[PDB]
């Protein structure tokens, strides 16, 4: 029963992401962070299953979406600086000018 | 199907796949090369193994 | 036992990550997932991959985050809101990928049901794989830089473009 | 690392070299080959005078341009000289100096 | 070449060690035999060791743990 | 059977050139090798 | 020759770090019959397993 | 002139200079050095 | 083998003991700076140029010429990157 | 696994010893440096002091100012000190006398030295002062610029060894020591980890009197010693790494018969004992340099050095194929 | 009498294994690469333990306090060659490789 442990584990982390993406209206910095924890839980299945199928693919993968991941967070937090820098706060009734 | 394996050696499951791969190179109709198909999931799953092992436990459990 | 113990760990700090009032705590409640994930990459036998999420995901991303929010200096009133009525859709939402996708290996992986009987002798054992093992880091380095090379240089590509949208987003030069 | 050349379509003219070397692609280099290089050495040159003149670089701008231009026109002709000598790309001139030689 | 000369000296003395374990698990297949013989009587339409790969060739028992050769 | 054309058969023809390949090779090839 | 007195704490220190080793070197020893064996893998570990019965059942 | 430019750039700029030679001669062993010695071998 | 993760896994309750026993006997008796966010960045893409030296490093043995060429031009892409950082000043704290 | 603890406290114990002599032997050496004699009067030579500090500190009271973070403010100590000793599982004295002979354990370090930031980060935001927030930030900061030399250099030992087991980085210095052919990397190597331990010339937590304000400056009674203690461990850790990478750790300085008598550990011990009197050395020589500056250093000098080293010494063993 | 085939013998007496048990471990070698079954290769099992017994037994006879004392250093340092050198040359000495 080994497996399917390893994967609910990883399935806990997803799920905890879409939560945290449905509870946060008001909190996009956890929104962010939500994202991230569901890409851990992509990045951990890779893993589980190369080892699962005693395959390597699975693992150059994860080690490019660790990549990915940095990236993303970075450039993230960037549009996040700048969005407070030029409004001042981080609510979000001040990034819904743009609708309709 | 790549034939890594994660200690350094030929994959587990890798020659179950080349010979589907095979068959499938030259049988038109995709139901000729069945049996290695379920072959090569058996071996990444091994879910029949393990459902005949479950059905003698299920027998144990019952008689006992 | 244990993967239930890590599995328990990492529910209540993942929780933690998305209802802490405060985004610093939160971002702490996320290092601890992220040690939990190494616990069970180290059961997995990958050390490699153990080690590189705690220099990684806590050592660079977990500490950019922390540096970050710490400075923004967030009052709650800007991102407090009452939860409670967000339970029904939730449970919805959750009860249905629950249901669908906790056990979406249990058809095609059939756990194997553990007998009151040493199964533990049926190991077969060969000793030409264990003559000269490999560790997950050789392993990995015999396959990045050669046969899967342009993925690898790739994600190069990637982060140079991190660098450079970091500095003509936020840089103000003195 | 196993190397293999063989390409997807099979080459339609006499196969000279089925992997020639750099130094051999190179001195296959017809007239050609060199005018399809200037052409587009002089072009990028151009193009980076005309574009460097409003940022008052167009010396520099020059170099870049050239830069690039020597790049891609080297890049053009090798591969004109290399597709003749494996047969991808009409080439009686290489098979006259292989019936020949 | 000190570690050339360590898995030289592994490689004489394997086919020993492995003809022992074959020879061990070769009489534990037999006492699972027999077990599941007794245990599936009164089953209709068993087999006793039916191998589940069509091709036939031989694979070890599954053992249901991800990664057993690691502890 | 699209799966017959040789384009898709690039697997079957590129791995057999890398079967004696450090870290994907049976273990036993390196007892008698 | 005053200077001794700092030689003193310094010679603490490295008695200190000696006694990291030699403790559990010798702990270690006495509980397993043996010293520690430094990369020890599967080979030596199936070896080991094999040992016991291949002693226990003789 | 370009020759006590890069004298220059020595002078104010040591730690890179240094640099730029130490990596320069980890390049150019392999690509010069090494094809060398392989086509030595085969002779 | 993962065997020798155990002692350490014991050894750190052991030092969570000790902490908490030297921690407890006394129980008895509104700024941004864009720069620390640069840093972070640098750091993090740095971080990343370690890792994937690890397995290079320890495999240079048996990928060759080839590997080390990889090797290099990932360098050369992240060294252009360094170079953008320094000259732009993002390398400067005054 | 029942002895286990038994050898875990005699690496442990003697650690905190040796730490509180470390403290006792810097204040010593700095003294007789500058013609005075350094404590000498709590016991015979002062080999009292550091008892008596630490009994001090024990039974001074704790303040826990009244901050809206209470538990991140006492766990922040504890943090850095669990880093502090884990580090020395890993760590070999002899061949053999190890708690850990971890094969990632060249890794498993760096991950370490990547952990410890928190505990500095987490005191300043949890103090509530700003003076103590912006001095944890600078110190976070420099710490993480300078890992970034440390895992390059890293990495080159990597390159020469080929494997991230400690023990096997010292054999592999059986024919030479790393700091020979490698010397300006060793020098490198100290002056990072001087800037990672916040040591002398680089130490901002102790530059009050310029107007600095340390991440500890609202830490009393054992936050504070927890914060020390950590401190001097690192300094001691980072004295045993320069050892084993580069001057042979257990190893004798020649293969001679008359050399080989003397244990390892001697040997390491003494080699240890030479670094961390450079620490102290470089702590009574010279001034300090400002935060931008040392940041200008640690990315405009060491960076590009160590990746350079990288590059040579890989390209010149792949040449030669020279390769473990 | 016959010495008890634990890892330190075999790993002391693996040199003069490899030199006079040669054609039988290639035998069973080949074997084992044709079919992995334990049960389609005993019989070249049984040749190679046997060939392996007659050798212990007779470089017991030929040298047993030499080769008590190289296992008995190879068992204290769990089969590392380079900590038992001394023991290996007086073993080899009375008992040659041939
Ligand atoms: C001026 O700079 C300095 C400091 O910080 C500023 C110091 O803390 C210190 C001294 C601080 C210490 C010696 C702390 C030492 C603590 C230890 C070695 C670990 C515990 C040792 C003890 C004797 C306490 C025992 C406590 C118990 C509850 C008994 C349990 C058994 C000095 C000497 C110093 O010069």
């Amino acid at each position: 029963m080994d497996l399917i442990k390893y994967f609910t584990f990883s399935m806990i982390i997803f799920i905890l992401g879409i939560w945290g993406i449905l509870l946060n209206r008001r909190n996009i910095l956890i929104m962010l962070m939500s994202i991230e924890l569901m890409l851990l839980a992509v990045n951990l299945n890779f893993l589980v299953f190369s080892v699962s199928l005693d395959d390597m693919m699975g693992q150059v993968f994860a080690l490019l979406v660790l990549t990915v991941a940095a990236a993303e967070s970075a450039i993230g937090l960037a549009i996040f600086v700048i969005t407070f820098r030029v409004r001042g706060t981080i609510a979000v009734e001040f990034i819904n000018s743009i609708q309709g | 199907a790549s034939g890594w394996g994660i200690t350094g050696n030929k994959g587990r499951c890798y020659d179950f796949w080349m010979d589907f791969s095979e068959c499938m190179s030259h049988c038109r109709e995709p139901k000729d090369c069945t049996l290695l198909r379920e072959d090569y999931l058996e071996c990444l799953h091994h879910s029949k193994e393990f459902q005949r092992r479950n059905r003698i436990y299920k027998e144990e459990q019952r008689k006992l | 036992m244990i993967l239930s113990v890590l599995s328990s760990l990492a529910l209540v700090s993942g929780l933690m990550v998305v209802r802490a009032k405060n985004p610093v705590h939160s971002v702490l409640f996320f290092i601890l997932v992220f040690c939990d994930t190494s616990g069970l990459l180290l059961l997995l036998g990958l050390d490699f991959f153990a080690m590189i999420f705690l220099v990684v995901y806590i050592g660079a991303i977990a500490v950019l985050f922390l540096f970050v929010v710490m400075m923004f200096h967030i009052q709650i009133a800007e991102i407090h809101e009452e939860v409670l009525r967000y339970l029904p859709v939730s449970g919805i939402i959750g009860l249905i990928f629950w249901w669908e996708m906790f056990f979406i290996l249990d058809n095609e992986s059939i756990p194997l049901l553990p007998t009151q009987r040493n199964t533990t002798s049926l190991r077969y054992t060969v000793y030409a794989g264990k003559v000269r093992s490999w560790t997950n880091l050789e392993t990995l380095g015999n396959l990045l830089y050669t046969y899967y090379f342009v993925w690898f240089l790739v994600s190069s590509l990637i982060l140079l473009v991190a660098m450079i949208g970091a500095i003509v987003l936020t840089m103000h030069r003195t | 690392m196993n190397t293999d050349i063989t390409a997807l379509e099979k080459a339609q003219y006499p196969v000279v070299d089925r992997n020639p070397a750099f130094t051999k692609v190179v001195g296959n280099f017809s007239t050609l080959d060199y005018l399809r290089f200037s052409t587009i050495t002089g072009i990028s040159v151009t193009v980076g005078y005309l574009s460097g003149i409003k940022p008052g670089i167009k010396g520099p701008s020059m170099v870049t341009g050239g830069l690039i231009g020597l790049m891609g026109g080297f890049m053009y002709a090798y591969q004109n000289s290399a597709g003749r000598l494996m047969g991808f790309f009409p080439n009686d001139g290489e098979v006259a100096s292989y019936q020949k030689r | 070449a000190l570690k050339e000369e360590k898995y030289a000296a592994r490689r004489t003395i394997l086919p020993i060690l492995q003809a022992e374990e074959d020879e061990r698990f070769v009489s534990e297949w037999k006492k699972y035999l027999e077990y599941e013989a007794d245990v599936m009587k009164d089953v209709p339409g068993w087999k006793v060791g039916e191998n589940v790969y069509n091709s036939g060739r031989w694979m070890p028992p599954a053992t249901g743990e991800l990664r057993p050769d690691v502890w | 059977g699209f799966w017959t054309f040789e384009r898709h058969n690039a697997q079957l023809r590129w791995d057999p050139q890398i079967s004696q390949v450090a870290g994907r090779r049976d273990p036993y090839d390196d007892l008698l090798e | 020759l005053v200077w001794l007195e700092a030689m003193l704490p310094l010679g603490i220190i490295g008695g200190m770090l000696c006694i990291m080793g030699n403790s559990q070197y010798y702990i270690h020893k006495a509980y397993h019959g043996r010293p520690k064996h430094i990369g020890h893998d599967e080979w030596d570990v199936a070896m080991e397993r094999r040992d016991k019965k291949v002693v226990e059942k003789a | 002139p370009v020759m006590e430019k890069l004298r220059m750039f020595v002078a104010q700029e040591p730690v890179v200079a240094a640099s730029c030679l130490i990596g320069g001669v980890g390049l150019f062993l392999p690509a010069v050095v090494r094809p060398i010695l392989d086509s030595l071998e085969a002779s | 083998m993962m065997l020798e993760f155990a002692p350490i896994f014991i050894y750190l309750v052991i030092s969570l003991l000790v902490s908490l026993i030297l921690l407890g006997v006394p129980f008895l008796f509104s700024r941004f700076d864009i720069r620390f966010y640069l840093v972070s960045i640098l750091f993090l893409i740095f971080d990343l140029e370690v890792t994937f030296f690890f397995p290079w490093a320890v495999s240079l043995n048996k990928i060759d010429l080839f590997g080390f060429w990889s090797m290099m031009a990932f360098l050369f892409i992240l060294t252009i990157g360094f170079l953008y950082e320094w000259k732009r000043g993002a390398l400067d704290w005054e | 696994y029942i002895a286990v603890p038994a050898e875990i406290l005699g690496i442990i114990l003697p650690l905190l010893l040796g730490v509180a002599f470390l403290v006792l032997a810097e204040r010593k050496v700095m003294a007789f440096v500058q013609r005075r004699k350094g404590p000498d009067v709590v016991g015979s030579f002062g080999l009292l002091q550091p008892l008596a500090d630490g009994l001090k500190l024990i039974l001074k009271e704790p303040i826990s100012p009244s901050s809206a973070n209470f538990f991140l403010f006492r766990m922040a100590p504890v943090a850095t000190f669990m880093l502090s000793l884990v580090a020395w599982a890993v760590v070999p004295f002899d061949y053999g006398m190890v708690l850990s002979d971890l094969n990632i354990g060249l890794l498993y370090l760096f991950a370490i030295s990547s952990l410890g930031v928190y505990g500095i980060i987490i005191a300043g935001r949890s103090s509530n002062s700003k003076y103590a927030f912006l001095g944890a930030l600078r110190s976070a900061a420099q710490m993480v610029s300078y890992e970034v030399s440390i895992g390059l250099i890293l990495i080159t030992v990597l390159i020469c060894v080929g494997s991230c087991n400690l023990s096997e980085i010292v054999m592999a210095q059986k024919q030479i020591w790393f700091g020979i052919p490698l010397f300006p990397v060793l020098v490198m190597f100290f002056i990072s980890c001087l800037a990672e331990t916040n040591r002398a010339p680089f130490d901002l937590p102790e530059a009050e009197a310029e107007l600095v304000a340390g991440y500890n400056v609202e830490y009393s009674s054992m936050g504070f010693a927890l914060f020390f203690l950590g401190e001097y461990a690192n300094m001691i850790l980072m004295s045993g790494l320069c050892t084993l990478f580069f001057l042979g750790g257990w190893l004798p300085i020649l293969d001679l018969p008359i050399f080989k008598k003397i244990p390892g550990s001697i040997w390491f011990s003494i080699k240890v004992l030479f670094f961390l009197f450079l620490y102290i050395w470089v702590r009574a020589a010279f001034p300090r340099y400002r935060y931008d500056q040392l940041m200008g250093l640690g990315w405009k000098v060491f960076l590009p050095l160590s990746l350079a080293w990288v590059v040579s010494v890989s390209g010149l063993l792949v040449t030669f194929q020279w390769l473990p | 009498g016959n010495p008890i085939p634990t890892s330190a013998v075999l790993t002391a007496s693996a040199k003069h294994i490899g030199m006079r048990c040669m054609p039988e471990n290639v035998a069973f070698l080949k074997c084992k690469k044709n079919d992995p079954n334990p049960e389609k290769c005993l019989d070249k099992g049984r040749d190679v333990t046997r060939c392996v017994l007659g050798l212990l037994k007779d470089l017991h006879q030929k040298c047993q306090k030499e080769m008590d004392d190289y296992v008995g250093c190879m068992y204290y340092y769990t089969n590392e060659f380079d900590l038992c050198r001394k023991e290996q040359e007086a073993f080899e000495k009375v008992c040659p490789l041939k």
